[PDB]
């Protein structure tokens, strides 16, 4: 039972800000953490595999980064396509477990 | 690949929920891990189990037996049954599959656990 | 202490060798005749890192292949029809003056005969419209009546384009390229392996490749060594150019026996105005499409070049025009209103006259027939341009000013747009290692 | 290493991947050799049986290969033939663990046919030696 | 033993019998998977060849995977895997006597993919265990 | 022994060599049985398929054969069965050095059912003794 | 219609190769190997 | 010499109509009685 | 199997006693054993011998070399031949089929031996 | 068989020689020996080395490591090069079989090492 806390549920940004997502481990495990993005009405979709790694498609504007029980995904400049919910997740060891949910405001 | 829920949208309590998982664009006999996954009202998600190419299982153990996980080879589907439904139950089904740096998910289905 | 030999069995080896391949098709037609294998839809794409291989087109079999087996498809689809050997009565044709224009004078020709009945003793009065290309003098006659019968192709099947699987057996895969900014020839950093394709349109044409396949980023240009001027320099777009194609005549089926069980459906009068089939497209978006293909000719020429548009060289309708088959009817166009343009560096529609032939020598084998039959009701006809085939001219002085021209007319560049990134290699599974070993006497 | 992490290496996946680790990849390759066709007039029916017995005559020439070698039911297997140091003039640590199997076929292709006779020549050598010492 | 009692098995003669009986069987039944047509135009050029080559395709298909677990060859093969006790909770005396192989089969056929592969990885690691005590 | 003196028997060149001159050279016999037609309208359509599968066939049930006796990928394997003598009351000297295996065959023509008959329930009992007996 | 046959707006006839018999000879099938 | 194998012991569950013993042999009879009229010549001109 | 005895039902003292059995609906050359058995009066039945399908030949030692039994395959018929018969050899023979804990007699037929 | 030489009559001193055999009428990768023999002026003959259907090399050791002989079996021809050529070198060069007591040898071609 590795136990996921994010910093924050609801945060206010504005267009054009830097913003930093973050998420602690209950254990020092592995890299290979995953975050998933999902827009209201449509199913989640991956977008970091390996913590550092980028997707086909993913806009080069998405890094993440961190290792231990720290783990730093950073938007840049943010659009308004990147409005959307974002998860921290881990596939080390079952049960599959996931985090609370951040949610973006513009 | 594409995959399509099915099944009906309101059970009783204490009854059983079966869904029907319908894949088509992939041989469910061959790699991977198919898996079902739910949404609840307020956008959380709870992992259930999964499934092996080879038809082995496992589950979530919180939620202990009360699910067993099935398929049929010959359609190409696989099926969900839920014993012992409460209304807090009550979410969004999605049937997925997930592996080799590859997720896919389908469109959902909606059911309602009320009397 | 010293090294031994060892025999590994399932090794991944490859070398490039071909064989004939395997059809496959999803869920009565021409093509498809309902006799290949209904494949899974699972075309399980394994990513394969590490891995260079050396593609090269206009060398792979598969083009060959493929050019070579649906000529096989189109002579076992015609065996059930009716042979057109009684076409070649003698005929009496007048010009029609039923509501025409004067663009359309003498392109129609109102006929008789005297073709039989199916009792042997008993003949019939049959009028019927002929094109001015179906006829020739003599008062006229057939143009095939010197070559061999017709067919007319059954008209209850269709000439839409069922997609088609290729695929070979097992010990041999298909490894395919993925780069961006591929070429023609030349290595690969990102060869993948599909045991079984996707779906390739067998539509056919001339000048214009149509329903094909689009480029990933920019418009590329696939040629080989360019300083021959009698190789097709192939040009695939970015962009879908949508044409816009149709046929404004409401045109009736009389269904006309000629023998026993045997029928032979002529062209009807025509009910309406006599009008000219004609191919509608965008202005805008093609002198657009222009603009991305001499940025990317100029990127294999000079800068300070000049390039210029033109027709074709001339000859037989056959080679010389574009040719499309949407509707079942025949579309002979003439293409001169699509290159009539000159570059230096630094309004909803273009109308193309297009003509109908209703016969056709459809491949080079010149000892066969396509009686197309009339369609009943106008043709809506909606298709992208998604390729071109341009054959550079000759002549040119000091390497400078040079002009480029369409053609075509072989089958064989049709597909080689659509089979570019494909090849097939045969699996070794034998090999052999060096580390430490004797055997357990 | 598990879900999304999980591997399941497909088929032809070990073409990058090196000597060394392709070293249990070979039951993969293997099971693909005859199947394909499992599921069901000239045309695309005798280029089904033409292209059958090519896939299956094929396999049974390297299956009979392996069995005069005395490699027959076994995947890795190893004889007494002794490689010399003018085929290949590097040791084992320059060979497994740090270039894959696919180009190593290429300079070896000249000297697949020496490899393949002296293999076939020395199983019968053995044979004879265990008739001496069981009678 | 003789009389009423005597052997006269045949082809599928042990088809009800019992497992410890049907064991010794196993011989009767392997000769009559190639043959047939050892004796000998549109019909019957197509469809004699199709069923001759699937049948040649159906024998190398079981003898393959027989070769992969690393004993081919071999009419009984027991090798060295453990076997979950959830696929049948029967003890030794609850199986080879008191049923009919047909039925269970179809018992045994939901879980026959999880221990046709599972034995085949044991195999390519008990190879690379052999490569290691030899060397 | 050398140059133009050297031995290159090839295909059936021991056909007409003593007992043991021919059985040294049972590997470039067996080499002949699958290949030959590598390299390649209704007349020579089916005539080529037909061909290839009666080859075939052939060798498999020849392999087959072999395997059920557990002599599977030998090419001199010796079982442990004994043979009654009526068949041929002569010792090893004026069989082995002198006589060639065409006239051998019509003498023993008549009892090759009965003698291969006498193998597989050769074989068989030692894996019935294997299960008793390591069990 | 004076008179023809009835087949005429239909496809010619074949008068059935009057050298063999529609006597039915007896046939037998069989499963191949393995079946 | 059609040897018939007599098996005790067994049940099996047969179901007629469903088979492919009909449905190929009224097929391959067909095949049979088409192939045995193309040696014969045609009626063509006895439409007079 | 249908079995059928045929032949004389009267033979003279000393002389020989022939029997036909015809075999019908299965081959005697890859098959079970095939015997002859008597019944006498008072109801005593004996063996007297089977055949092989592979051609070999049994007989009870009581009987000497009083009899020879022989077959035709042609006519999936074999024979009965007595020899040197006395009045108390009078008995209703029967040709049996038995195997495979199954056992199938002909009807029989009846036979005096008297002058 | 069938043998052809062919190369380039001249070539220059210090420089390499190289010819080509052509075979045809047999496989170069089933049996026998292969062979280069050359004639000097005055009609004699000197082995250079030789080739197998399995690709070993043997060469005559009065000819030191002069000699590479190489062949391409896909077009079933074998090759000759010579390094550090003299004009004591000048001689017709043969491609020759021989095996089984037999010796076919083709034609031949003529080269001269001069400047
Ligand atoms: C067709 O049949 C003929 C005759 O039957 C075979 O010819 C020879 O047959 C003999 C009889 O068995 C073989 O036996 C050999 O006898 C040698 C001594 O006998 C004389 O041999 C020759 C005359 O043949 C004289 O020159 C010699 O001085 C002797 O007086 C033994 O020495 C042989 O044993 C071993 O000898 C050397 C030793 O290294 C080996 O090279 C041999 O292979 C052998 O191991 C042997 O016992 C004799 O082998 C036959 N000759 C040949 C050349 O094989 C034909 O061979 C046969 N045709 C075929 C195709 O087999
Ligand atoms: C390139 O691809 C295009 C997209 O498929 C092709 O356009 C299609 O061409 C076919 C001719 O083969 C047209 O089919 C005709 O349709 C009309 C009317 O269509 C109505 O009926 C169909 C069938 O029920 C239905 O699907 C439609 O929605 C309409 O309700 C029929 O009367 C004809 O008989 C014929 O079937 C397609 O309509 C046409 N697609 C579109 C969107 O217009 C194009 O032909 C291809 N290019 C080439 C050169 O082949
Ligand atoms: C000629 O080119 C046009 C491009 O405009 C092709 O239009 C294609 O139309 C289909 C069906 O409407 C599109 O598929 C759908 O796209 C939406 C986009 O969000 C997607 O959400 C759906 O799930 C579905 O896939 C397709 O995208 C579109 N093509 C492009 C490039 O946008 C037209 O089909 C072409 N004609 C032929 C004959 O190829
Ligand atoms: C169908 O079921 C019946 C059972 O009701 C089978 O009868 C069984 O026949 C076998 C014949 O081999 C008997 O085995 C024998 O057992 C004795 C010991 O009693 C042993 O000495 C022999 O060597 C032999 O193994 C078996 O006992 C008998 N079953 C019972 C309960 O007595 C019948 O054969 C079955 N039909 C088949 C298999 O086709
Ligand atoms: C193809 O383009 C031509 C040219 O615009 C179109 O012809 C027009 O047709 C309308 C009838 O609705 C007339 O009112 C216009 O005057 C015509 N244009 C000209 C320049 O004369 C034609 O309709 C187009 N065809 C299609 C199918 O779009
Ligand atoms: C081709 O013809 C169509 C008429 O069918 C023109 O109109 C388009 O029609 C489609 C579907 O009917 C619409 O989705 C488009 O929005 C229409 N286009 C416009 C501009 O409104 C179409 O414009 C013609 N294209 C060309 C290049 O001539
Ligand atoms: C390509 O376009 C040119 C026009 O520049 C055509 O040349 C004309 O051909 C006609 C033949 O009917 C002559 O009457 C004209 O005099 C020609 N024009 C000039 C300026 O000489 C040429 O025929 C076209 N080619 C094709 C294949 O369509
Ligand atoms: C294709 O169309 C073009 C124009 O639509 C034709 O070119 C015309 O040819 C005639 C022939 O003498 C000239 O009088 C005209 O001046 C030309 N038009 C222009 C704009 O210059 C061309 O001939 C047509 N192609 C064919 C093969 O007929
Ligand atoms: C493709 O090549 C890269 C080389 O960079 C491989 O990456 C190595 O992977 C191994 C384990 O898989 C690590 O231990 C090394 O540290 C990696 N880096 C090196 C050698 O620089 C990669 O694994 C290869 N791909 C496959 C499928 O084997
Ligand atoms: C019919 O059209 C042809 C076309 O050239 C012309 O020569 C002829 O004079 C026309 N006849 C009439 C009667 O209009
Ligand atoms: C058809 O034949 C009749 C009789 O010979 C003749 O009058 C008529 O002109 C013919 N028809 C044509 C179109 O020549
Ligand atoms: C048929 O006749 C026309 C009329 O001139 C001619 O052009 C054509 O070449 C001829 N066809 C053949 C095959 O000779
Ligand atoms: C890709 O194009 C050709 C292949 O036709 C090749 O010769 C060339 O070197 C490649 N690169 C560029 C930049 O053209
Ligand atoms: C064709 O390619 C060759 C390369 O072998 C090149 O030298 C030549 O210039 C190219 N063009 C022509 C016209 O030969
Ligand atoms: C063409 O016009 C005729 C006139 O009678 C009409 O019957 C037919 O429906 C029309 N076809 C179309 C496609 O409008
Ligand atoms: C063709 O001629 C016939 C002669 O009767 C006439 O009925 C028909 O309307 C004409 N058709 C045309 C298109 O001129
Ligand atoms: C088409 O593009 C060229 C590019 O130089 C331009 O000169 C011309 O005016 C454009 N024509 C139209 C109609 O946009
Ligand atoms: C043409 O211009 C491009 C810039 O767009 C430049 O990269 C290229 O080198 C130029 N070509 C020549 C031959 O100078
Ligand atoms: C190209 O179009 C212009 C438009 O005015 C026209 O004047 C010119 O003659 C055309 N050229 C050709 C070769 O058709
Ligand atoms: C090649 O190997 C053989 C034995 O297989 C050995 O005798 C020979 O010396 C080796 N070659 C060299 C150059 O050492
Ligand atoms: C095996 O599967 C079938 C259908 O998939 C099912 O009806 C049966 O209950 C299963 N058996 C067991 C023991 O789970
Ligand atoms: C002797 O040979 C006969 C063949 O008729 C065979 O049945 C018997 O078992 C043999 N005896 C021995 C002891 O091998
Ligand atoms: C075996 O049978 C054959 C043919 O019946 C016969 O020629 C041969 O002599 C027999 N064998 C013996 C040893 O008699
Ligand atoms: C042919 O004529 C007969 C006679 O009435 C009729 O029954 C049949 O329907 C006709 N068939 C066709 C295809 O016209
Ligand atoms: C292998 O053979 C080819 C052609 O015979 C030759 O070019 C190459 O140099 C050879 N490789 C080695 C390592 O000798």
């Amino acid at each position: 039972d590795i136990v996921m806390t994010q910093s924050h549920r609801f945060m206010s940004t504005s267009v054009g800000d830097r913003v930093s997502i973050t998420c602690k481990a209950s254990q020092s495990v592995d890299t290979a953490v995953a975050w998933y993005q999902q827009k209201p009405g449509q199913s989640p979709k991956l977008l970091i595999y390996w913590a550092s790694t980028r997707h086909p498609g993913v806009p080069d504007r998405f890094t993440g980064s961190g290792s231990g029980t720290d783990f730093i995904l950073t938007i840049s400049n943010v659009q308004s396509e990147d409005l959307a919910d974002y998860f921290c997740h881990q596939f080390d060891r079952y049960p599959l477990t996931f985090g609370d949910g951040t949610k973006l405001e513009l | 690949v594409q995959l399509q829920e099915s099944g009906p949208g309101l059970v009783k309590p204490s009854q059983s929920l079966s869904l029907t998982c319908s894949v088509t664009g992939y041989s469910i006999t061959s790699a991977y891990y198919w898996n079902w996954i739910r949404q609840f009202p307020g956008k959380k998600l709870e992992w259930m189990g999964y499934l092996l190419y080879d038809g082995s299982t496992g589950y979530n153990p919180s939620l202990k037996n009360r699910i067993s996980i099935t398929r049929d080879t010959s359609k190409n589907q696989f099926f969900l049954k839920l014993n012992s439904v409460t209304p807090e139950d009550t979410a969004t089904y999605y049937c997925s599959r997930e592996g080799n740096n590859r997720s896919y998910w389908g469109q959902g289905t909606t059911l309602i656990v009320s009397s | 202490e010293n090294l031994w030999v060892t025999v590994y069995y399932g090794v991944p080896v490859w070398k490039d060798a071909e064989t004939t391949l395997f059809c496959a098709s999803d869920a009565h037609n021409v093509w498809a005749t309902h006799a290949c294998v209904p494949t899974d839809p699972n075309p399980q794409e394994i990513h394969l890192e590490n891995v260079t291989e050396e593609f090269n087109m206009w060398k792979n079999n598969m083009v060959e292949q493929m050019h070579t087996d649906i000529i096989s498809l189109w002579d076992q689809s015609l065996k059930p029809c009716v042979k057109l050997t009684p076409l070649c009565v003698t005929l009496q044709c007048t010009n029609v003056t039923n509501n025409i224009t004067d663009d359309m004078r003498g392109e129609l020709k109102n006929c008789s005969f005297n073709m039989t009945t199916e009792l042997r003793d008993k003949k019939q009065k049959v009028y019927s419209l002929f094109y001015r290309l179906d006829v020739v003098q003599i008062e006229y006659r057939l143009i095939n009546c010197n070559t061999s019968a017709c067919t007319q192709a059954c008209p209850k099947v269709s000439f839409e384009p069922i997609p088609i699987h290729y695929c070979a057996p097992a010990g041999f895969a298909i490894l395919k390229c993925k780069d961006k900014k591929f070429n023609g020839t030349g290595p690969c950093p990102s060869v993948s392996t599909v045991q079984c394709t996707h779906g390739i349109k067998p539509v056919v044409s001339t000048q214009l490749l149509l329903n094909g396949s689009l480029a990933e980023e920019e418009v590329m240009i696939r040629s080989e060594n360019i300083t021959n001027n009698a190789k097709n320099i192939l040009v695939q777009f970015n962009t879908p150019v949508q044409i816009n194609c149709t046929r404004p005549n409401n045109n009736t089926r009389k269904s006309i026996r000629i023998g026993p069980g045997q029928a032979f459906y002529a062209t009807g009068d025509i009910i309406g105005d006599i009008r000219q089939a004609h191919c509608n497209v965008s202005k805008a978006t093609w002198n657009e499409t222009l603009g991305k293909v001499v940025k990317q000719l100029r990127k294999h020429f000079g800068n300070n070049t000049i390039i210029r548009f033109a027709n074709s060289s001339g000859g037989d309708l056959e080679v010389t025009t574009h040719s499309f088959n949407c509707g079942g009817e025949f579309f002979y166009c003439n293409t001169s209103g699509l290159f009539n343009s000159t570059w230096i560096s630094n309004n909803d529609s273009i109308t193309l006259p297009c003509r109908i032939k209703q016969i056709i020598n459809m491949w080079q084998r010149i000892g066969q027939c396509m009686y197309a039959p009339p369609i009943q009701g106008v043709i809506r006809c909606v298709s992208n341009i998604t390729g071109l085939i341009l054959t550079r001219d000759g002549g040119s002085t000091n390497s400078t000013t040079e002009t480029f021209r369409p053609g075509g007319g072989d089958m064989r560049d049709n597909w080689r747009s659509e089979l570019y990134k494909y090849k097939v290699v045969k699996i070794e599974p034998l090999g052999v290692a060096p580390t430490r070993c004797k055997r357990r006497v | 290493a598990v879900g999304i992490g999980a591997v399941f290496l497909g088929f032809l996946g070990a073409a990058g991947s090196t000597m060394g680790a392709a070293s249990m990849t070979l039951t993969v390759q293997a099971r693909n050799l005859l199947s394909g066709i499992v599921q069901q007039l000239t045309v695309w029916g005798i280029k089904q049986l033409q292209a059958r017995v090519l896939a299956v005559e094929r396999y049974l020439r390297d299956q009979q290969l392996l069995g005069i070698w005395g490699c027959s039911g076994k995947l890795i297997c190893c004889t007494n033939v002794p490689w010399n140091s003018s085929w290949s003039n590097r040791n084992l640590s320059e060979i497994w663990d740090n270039m894959t199997w696919l180009q190593w076929d290429k300079e070896i292709s000249n000297y697949t046919q020496i490899i393949y006779g002296l293999l076939e020549e020395s199983q019968n050598q053995q044979e004879k030696n265990e008739q001496d010492l069981l009678a």
